């Protein structure tokens, strides 16, 4: 009332692309508890890595690591189907508890992080200045990661549809699409957004018939 | 989203 325990920085986890996703926002009052359901990046994924982050930078690597931990025992499934509920709970005493539960398996790993873990009053002031200093670079990064994952999904999606299509697909139209997927997957290996979009553009244009079937 |  003359005083608040607040989170001086945001707390979250790394997600696909090397982006920090925020669970508890900067300048949140303690105690608190926020949960979010995540899934797998790839088919028959048997584990996820929960990499815990303190900071305001959109790039996982530019934020402060508080630890990591694995949740194994993910049963086979298509990617983006499993439910991994990640929850951050900070109690009154200043302790953070990150849990990851497979809502199928009922499996669960926790990690506990001392109130004293992370960046001292100084490193925090730098971190906030550096975030403002790089809202452009981080915008432009985020936009590319979005673009990549969109490309990635469109890649994996177009492969399923070709298998479930099979015989039903003109020889012609399959080749044209085998070429465009090979080109997209190569451009996803790069850092050039425009290049990714143009391979994505190429696939749309030559996929028209695969979509009807599908 | 998804984790690796």
């Amino acid at each position: 009332v003359l005083l608040l325990d607040v989170t001086p920085l945001s707390l979250g986890i790394e997600t696909m692309g090397g982006v920090m996703t925020t669970l508890i926002a900067k300048n949140t009052t303690i105690p608190t508890k926020h949960s979010q359901v995540f899934s797998t990046a790839e088919d028959n994924q048997s584990a996820v890595t929960i990499h815990v982050l303190q900071g305001e930078r959109k790039r996982a690597a530019d934020n402060k690591s508080l630890g990591q931990f694995n949740l194994d025992g993910i049963n086979p499934a298509p990617r983006g189907m499993p439910q991994i509920e990640v929850t951050f709970d900070i109690d009154a005493d200043g302790i953070l508890h990150v849990s990851a539960k497979d809502k199928n398996s009922g499996k669960e790993q926790k990690i506990t992080i001392k109130a004293s873990s992370g960046l001292n009053e100084d490193e925090i002031q730098k971190m906030v200045r550096d975030a403002e200093a790089n809202a452009e670079a981080d915008r432009k990064f985020e936009e590319l990661v979005q673009t990549r994952n969109q490309g990635d999904h469109l890649l994996h999606s177009t492969r399923k549809q070709v298998e479930e299509a099979g015989d039903k697909l003109p020889a012609d139209d399959k080749t044209a699409i085998e070429s465009a997927l090979t080109a997209l997957e190569t451009a996803l290996k790069g850092e050039d957004k425009a290049a990714i979009e143009a391979k994505m553009q190429e696939l749309a244009q030559v996929s028209q018939k695969l979509m009807e079937i599908a | 989203p998804l984790l690796g």
